[PDB]
């Protein structure tokens, strides 16, 4: 998974 | 209007026009369509002393976003250790856990961020939480090649 974090484009991942 | 301002102000690093704003009745805790409040937005900027400015005026120290992140969770992903320090002075949630189940703990982990694993880890982390997937902290240490941090990260038993 993507997850998005914060206001701008960023994104942590864990597994899919 | 006021919180649309105000929110800018704590993103620019705006210590003197956050003040000036929430003196003019800006609501401290407005967010925007993502769900991002004042507070949420310094912490990410990495502005402690606008952190400390919204905490004393009132603002919600466990507000969470659209994608369950706290300004912990994101103090511990951009690093901001002085900022992660504070709002667990304030009481923020230390184990709190995003919409996948991460916590801060994951986050500060997985760049690294070793000082902040350990001010986490005094303030009562949990290391055993797991992710929608069954990763921990430390799994996610090891996952990223970080050595120095799966030693503190590690369970024994």
């Amino acid at each position: 998974k993507r997850i998005h974090i914060g206001p701008g484009r960023a994104f942590y991942t864990t597994x899919p | 209007d006021l919180g649309k301002k105000l929110l800018e102000a704590a993103r620019a690093g705006q210590d003197d026009e956050v003040r000036i704003l929430l003196a003019n009745g800006a609501d401290v805790n407005t967010a925007d369509e993502t769900g991002f409040t004042p507070l949420h937005l310094a912490a990410w900027e990495g502005h402690l002393g606008i952190v400390e400015v919204l905490l004393k005026n009132g603002a919600d120290v466990n507000a969470n976003d659209e994608r369950g992140h706290t300004p912990l969770h994101l103090a511990a992903y951009t690093g901001h250790l002085e900022i992660v320090e504070v709002l667990l002075k304030n009481g923020a949630g230390v184990n709190a856990t995003d919409v996948i189940g991460t916590a801060p703990l994951h986050l500060a982990a997985m760049w690294g961020h070793l000082e902040i694993v350990e001010v986490l880890l005094k303030n009562g982390a949990d290391v055993n939480i797991q992710d929608k997937f069954g990763k921990t902290a430390f799994d996610i240490s090891i996952d990223n090649g970080n050595e120095d941090l799966a030693e503190i990260l590690q369970k024994l038993n």
